[PDB]
This record gives C-alpha cells, structure tokens and sequence, in this order.
C-alpha cells in the first residue's frame, strides 16, 4: 500500500 | 495523543468497513485490528491514533506491516506490535 498524499 | 478519538475501538473501525469494497484483496477485520478505519471511498483507511492514511492495497499486503513500514513511530503501533517488530521491519 501506499500514503495518502497530504 | 490521539487523532481520532471515535474510532479508538476495534468495534467502531469495523463499521466502518461496512462498505469497504469487496474487491480490494485486504480483509477489514485485518485493516480493523492494525488500528486503520475505512475513509469511506475506494480503499483508502487511517490510523486512529497516529492518522497515516493508506491506499493502493495488493494482495498479499499486511495491515501491520505496512503500518510500520510508513509510519513507524505510530505510539498504537509500539503499543500493539512492540518496538521489535517494527525496527525489523525498517530492517528491509
Ligand atoms: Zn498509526
């Protein structure tokens, strides 16, 4: 999975 | 501290999955019990506690895992996992 943009 | 307060139990996380989709291949009790509850589009989660966000999950990926693959410092993490787990996870 991957970060969601902030 | 603690991001959000009203999903603290595992119980309030899972009804969140409610309408998780089921074509994401990561299963909500899984996503429930590393801390994550559903945003509520897509695939998207965050954390209760230290409010990292995740998206894009493929098969075969861990909840606790990826928590502390890209939020390693997460105090529900430490306190769930233990701070072993996580440095052998930063390890790979
Ligand atoms: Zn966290």
């Amino acid at each position: 999975a991957v970060p969601i943009a902030q | 501290s603690i991001s959000n307060l009203s999903m603290q139990t595992h119980a309030a996380r899972m009804r969140t999955f409610m309408y998780w989709p089921s074509s994401v291949p990561v299963q909500p009790e899984q996503l429930a019990s590393a801390g994550f509850y559903y945003v509520g589009r897509n695939d998207d989660v965050k954390c209760f506690c230290c409010d990292g966000g995740l998206r894009c999950w493929e098969s075969g990926d861990d909840p606790w895992v990826e928590h502390a693959k890209w939020f390693p410092r997460c105090e529900f993490l430490i306190r769930m996992k233990g701070q072993e787990f996580v440095d052998e996870i930063q390890g790979r």
